[PDB]
């Protein structure tokens, strides 16, 4: 055996690094959507003007 | 006499009405409309216009149908409601200049003052300016040809004075204003090569065709000035302009220092708040 | 997120293993026959029921296969099973007859739903306290149709006649249609109840009673096997103005949903050939229903060719839903159709492309359409496709309730109120029937804004989540109290805000907490 | 006794004719007539709109000349304008867009033929050039005071009808005087002809003329704007030298409404014209 | 569950990856609307006006 713990184990660790890339895409979506909320709140503010 | 003219989009939208009230009959010929404007000042200013039933013949081109009573009644009532604008000329929607236009324009040359002619397109597929002011004046030719009506191109501009800008801007809600900066500049700098490419490429093909396959003198005299001005820039060696490239490139260096330095100033609040906000919110979160 | 190119083969090859075992299982044949929908995978299991000679085990698979997972495949399997057998003979006949009946579910639902009703005088008395003669008159009767659905309780509307027929307008049409929502599944008491109202002169002064009788009858006989469509053609043949055409087209098209009959197509076309917007709107709504899965060649080009040659807008929205509902299961087909019709100059048809692609890409099987859905939701300047955009996003992303508020949270408080309202519909449809609080915690900013649109859609979206929920699990006191203060605060609110307010309050009280909804 | 939900279709014809008529909208009372075709009950479309000569009496039933009206209408009938009149419009400068007793009396007299009788009042005098929001008016029946005022279905568009929310005229005179919603329509010929016509109205003749003007004015005129731009930049940096003291003392709260960032971003945007036009000079010099 | 987290997670990879061009569209369009409304509220301020105290 020694595949699910070693081969699929390093495949799962590579999946964890893929989860790190999805954490970079994740927090990029977070701060980009918060800045999007800032611009939306400012343009909505002059819309209230 | 007249250096430039001013044409409001109201008359061209009245040509949109010319294309609206057709009724799906199958004719869609060069419907002639009575152009109105202010001939008092040196510059021509079109405010509004109207139309007259105009029908030609299929085979014979010399057939043209106008109306004097309708012109005097529409012009009489329009002058009664607004006496600040009078008759100036006419315009046809046909893309090609026919021979009968000297007889059609000759009526408004006799009864009305010197009429300006405007050729437009039935389909708004032409990227160029649809309005071309063609003054109806007789010019003396050097080759000895008899004096005839000549249509000289007068420059034109499409502007609105007070309200039509607001109405167009509200009806569109898609076009953008001047908006100096990145987008409005780079769009012109991208599509300008096509804006000259379709014009020059669209013109020099039929031009080169009429060079060898041409007769019925097309005023070959102006071709000498054409190729002359084309040969007025004989691929300058750029030797003297090197220092000019040093000047414009030095201004480029000025923009480099302004961008780097000013952006470096902008990095202050970001590269400070990123620390003082995160570490204080973190140390005070729990 | 399969592409269906291999899933159907893997299933049709993995269904050969349980037939070789000692006993067949139902979960695998159900979970396969809900996706592959192949006739060659059911012809064996329909004929093995006679060989196994087991009556009790066939009733479950017959009940749920005849229940759901197919409409036209059921329309074919009913004659496939009709051919099998006589043209145990005495038992197989009653078996095959009693399995395709389908009315036993209506009988048991009418039974326990007829003996489980719970009504309170506070709700209806509050509606009578907040009723207005102009707008919310239809909201009171639609909430009464919600709470009295299935229970056939006309005794609430038998109190007085001066509260319903006091105004000659569409309010009586919505009242009779609401009556059609109250009672359902009646072959004699429906037509008899409609005829008993004025069997004196056979000439009603208000035609909304007749139009509501045809539309209500279509509501009653929805997907029934004892349809009176044959009589509805002779009743629709009568010459009448905008009530037999509209109500008869809606009721007849709803009753003929899925039949794909060319007769209703022909009479429907000659019903829409009068260029009218209302009977053409109902003609589109009926044509989309009857053309479920038909995919006629000349019909799409005839409708889209009929669209730009008219100036009315109700005909364009009626043919918009008409060409929208016809598109089902055409994932591999409608790519060039929707992609070609997406660049149309008409904003109504631009909405029709998204409404059309909504049901076509159900199941979250395409991550490409969202690109142009949100791209036209943000890029386009007209708010029609912007508020009508994300409904397709919820219709394709209805599978996961958690992933929706993460990407529509930005649309909760958008730039214009139209994307806020359409996004409120998106949160209403994506989280319906679930218990995800990711929209509930975001409902509090939605319910307070000077715009009445986001308040109306916020009350509707809040009404679609609180259904079938207990208070001890989640603290719903906030939205219960703020939802109850709208009918007492209607004096200082807008006229439509109270309409969507009490209309939202009729959602929770629908059926007396017994009936719910499921996607 | 029946009512529906009507909506007035407004094209660019009537709009631009009300804009030229608004330019001719002198304080003196003016008159106009709207035309169109009635296809069904709850829709109305306007196509033909003209103006009327002014009179000393102003807006009145006596000013409407039936031989002049019918004469011009007949001259429209002999042409390709087979549309009947659908209503009359005018201007109410200064005192608001509301209708006086004379206007409601000539409206009551002019509504005997057409049941709809669309009425529009344009007032560009005090309206800013930012918005051209116009509203259409209607006449209610005096016998409907017992029953509901407006039994109009499809109450969704009333949110769009709530944009004119003046607190004196709409509900200050809403009794016996209501309004109706307004929508627009634009085909592809108006979209491409008017869109390309406006883009060309902001573009050049050959589109290559005024480019080199600024490309070569960057060396003559813009240099002054670059030196002055650096004078404003330094004029803010002299305060930005004092900013790290306050930012080094308090760090709590913001008291200066000036951001000092977006203005310099705009200065950089005006400074990038040299970079964007340098490639233009490279193309003109190259070929 | 152990090995299914990869292919089940790929759906979240696509669902989060699809938001990139979306937030690009929002950040590129909402600033164009920001300068549209900015110039619209800027052009309201006209030179002809009355001077008070
Ligand atoms: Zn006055």
């Amino acid at each position: 055996l020694e595949e699910g713990k070693a081969g699929s184990g390093l495949r799962q660790y590579y999946l964890s690094k893929i989860e790190e890339l999805q954490l970079i895409v994740n927090d990029k979506s977070q701060n980009l959507r918060r800045l999007q909320a800032q611009r939306n709140e400012l343009n909505a503010k002059v819309r209230l003007l | 006499a007249v250096q430039k003219v001013v044409v409001h989009p109201l008359v061209l939208l009245s040509v949109v009405d010319h294309f609206n009230r057709i009724g799906k009959v199958g004719n869609q010929k060069r419907v002639v409309g009575v152009l109105l404007g202010s001939w008092q000042k040196k510059v021509l200013d079109v405010s509004n216009s109207f139309a007259v039933p105009f029908d030609e013949d299929d085979k014979d081109d010399s057939v043209w149908f106008l109306d004097h009573d309708y012109l005097e009644n529409m012009y009489g009532m329009f002058k009664k409601v607004n006496a600040r604008e009078r008759i100036v000329g006419w315009y046809h929607t046909g893309p090609k200049l026919h021979k009968n236009d000297i007889a059609i324009n000759e009526l408004m040359k006799r009864y009305c003052p010197n009429s300006v002619l405007v050729i437009i397109d039935v389909k708004p597929k032409d990227l160029g300016l649809p309005t071309e002011a063609y003054i109806s004046v007789e010019e003396v030719h050097d080759d000895g040809t008899p004096t005839s009506k000549t249509f000289e191109h007068v420059t034109s501009e499409i502007g609105a004075e007070e309200a039509e800008e607001v109405g167009v801007e509200h009806l569109l809600r898609d076009i953008k204003d001047t908006t100096v900066g990145t987008l409005s500049q780079r769009i012109t700098n991208q599509v300008h090569g096509l804006k000259g490419l379709n014009s020059k490429l669209l013109d020099i093909r039929s031009y080169l065709e009429k060079v060898a396959t041409g007769k019925l003198p097309i005023n070959h005299q102006i071709i000498y000035q054409l190729q002359d001005v084309f040969n007025l820039l004989p691929d300058v060696s750029l030797q003297e302009f090197v220092k000019a490239f040093y000047l414009k490139t030095n201004d480029q260096m000025v923009v480099v220092y302004l961008a780097s330095l000013i952006r470096s100033v902008v990095a202050l609040h970001n590269l400070i708040n990123n620390k003082i906000a995160n570490r204080d919110a973190e140390k005070k979160e729990g | 997120m399969q592409n269906k190119q291999f899933r159907n083969k893997v299933l049709r090859v993995l269904v050969k293993i349980y037939m070789n075992l000692e006993k067949p299982d139902f979960i695998n044949v159900c979970q396969c026959l809900i996706f592959l929908d192949d006739p060659q995978a059911v012809s064996d299991i329909l004929e093995k029921l006679v060989k196994e000679d087991n009556l009790l085990m066939a009733y479950q698979i017959c009940f749920d296969l005849y229940e759901s997972a197919s409409q036209q495949f059921l329309s074919s399997v009913i004659q496939n099973l009709r051919t099998v057998g006589t043209p145990e003979p005495k038992d197989q006949t009653l078996k095959m007859i009693k399995i395709l009946s389908g009315e036993m579910a209506i009988e048991l639902h009418l039974q326990f739903l007829i003996r489980n009703n719970n009504t309170d005088l506070m709700i209806l008395k509050n509606t009578k306290d907040a009723v207005r003669n102009s707008v919310c008159h239809t909201a009171t009767v639609i909430a009464n149709s919600f709470m009295h659905c299935g229970t056939t309780s006309d005794q609430f509307l038998r109190d007085n006649l001066e509260w319903l027929a006091r105004a000659t307008n569409w309010a009586k049409f919505t009242a009779t249609a609401s009556l059609g929502v109250i009672h359902k599944g009646h072959e004699k008491e429906a037509l008899q109840l409609m005829a008993t109202y004025l069997p004196k002169d056979t000439s009603p002064g208000s035609a909304y009673q007749e139009g509501g009788g045809l539309y209500a009858l279509g509501l009653i006989h929805a997907n029934h096997g004892g349809d009176i469509i044959d009589y509805l053609l002779n009743q629709l043949k009568n010459a009448s103005n905008d009530i037999v055409r509209h109500g008869g087209s809606l009721g007849l098209g709803l009753a003929a949903m899925g039949t794909a009959r060319q007769d209703v197509y022909d009479l429907l076309k000659t019903n829409l050939y009068q260029d009218d917007a209302v009977t053409g709107e109902a003609a589109g709504l009926a044509l989309g229903l009857v053309m479920l899965g038909s995919k006629n060649a000349q019909a799409i080009e005839d409708m889209v060719g009929y669209a730009q040659e008219t100036q009315h807008e109700k005909i364009l929205r009626g043919l918009a839903v008409g060409i929208a509902l016809v598109m089902y299961g055409r994932m591999e087909e409608a790519d060039a159709l929707i992609e070609s019709l997406c660049r149309d100059k008409d904003p109504i048809l631009r909405r029709s492309g998204m409404y059309t692609v909504a049901m076509a890409y159900c199941g979250s099987g395409n991550n490409k359409a969202i690109r142009r859905l949100l791209h036209v939701a943000v890029s386009d300047v007209n708010d029609d496709v912007r508020r009508a955009a994300v409904e397709s996003l919820g219709f394709i992303l209805f599978r996961t309730p958690e992933q929706c508020p993460s990407v529509v949270s930005l649309l909760s408080e958008s730039y214009n109120p139209h994307v806020r309202y359409g996004a409120a519909m998106a949160l209403g449809i994506c989280c319906a029937g679930t218990g995800n609080k990711e929209a509930i915690n975001l409902l509090e900013p939605m319910t307070n804004d000077p715009v009445n649109y986001v308040r109306q859609g916020a009350l509707i979206a809040s009404a679609l989540i609180m259904i079938q929920q207990t208070e001890i699990t989640c603290p719903k006191v906030n939205q219960f109290r703020q939802l109850y203060s709208k009918v007492i605060n209607d004096k200082h609110d807008d006229v439509m805000a109270k309409f969507g307010a009490i209309l939202a309050q009729g959602i929770l009280d629908a059926g007396g907490h017994n009936v719910t909804i499921s996607l | 006794a029946v009512d529906t939900a009507e909506q007035v279709y407004i094209s660019s014809l009537a709009l631009l004719k009300m804009l030229k008529h608004g330019r001719a909208g002198v304080p003196m009372e003016v008159m106009g007539l709207m035309l169109g075709e009635f296809v069904d009950d709850y829709t109305v479309r306007v196509i033909d709109v003209f103006a009327m000569p002014q009179s000393g009496t102003g807006v009145s039933v006596e000013a409407v000349d039936p031989v002049f009206q019918a004469k011009m209408l007949d001259m429209l009938k002999q042409t390709g304008r087979p549309e009947m009149v659908v209503g009359w419009y005018h201007s109410h400068p200064g005192f608001g867009c509301w209708l006086s007793g004379v206007d409601i009396n000539t409206q009551q007299s002019f509504e005997a033929l057409s049941e709809r009788a669309v009425a529009v009042v344009v007032d560009p005098i005090q309206s800013v050039k930012g918005k051209v929001v116009i509203d259409a008016f209607r006449l209610i029946n005096a016998n409907m005071m017992v029953l509901g005022h407006e039994p109009r279905q499809t109450t969704s568009n009333l949110g769009h009808l709530n944009k004119p929310s003046i607190q004196a005229l709409i509900h200050g005179l809403n009794r016996h005087y209501y309004s109706i919603t307004i929508n627009y329509r634009k085909n592809e010929l108006e979209q491409k002809m008017l869109l390309n016509l406006h883009k060309k109205s902001w573009m050049e003749g050959l589109t290559l003329q005024d480019y080199s003007e600024h490309c070569k004015h960057n060396e003559s005129v813009v240099k002054e704007m670059l030196e002055l731009a650096k004078n404003y930049n330094k004029a803010v940096e002299e305060e930005d030298k004092m900013t790290p003291e306050q930012l080094a003392i308090k760090n709590v709260g913001k008291q200066d409404p000036k951001r000092h960032l977006e203005e310099h971003v705009d200065v950089l945007m005006t400074s990038n014209i040299v970079q964007c036009l340098a490639a233009m000079l490279d193309t003109v010099v190259f070929k | 569950d152990l090995y299914s987290r990869y292919k089940k997670l790929q759906q979240e990879l696509e669902f989060l990856e699809v938001q990139e061009e979306y937030i690009k569209d929002e950040q590129k369009n909402l600033k164009k609307e920001f300068l549209h409304a900015q110039e619209e509220v800027k052009r309201i301020q006209s030179i002809p006006l009355v001077i008070g105290q």
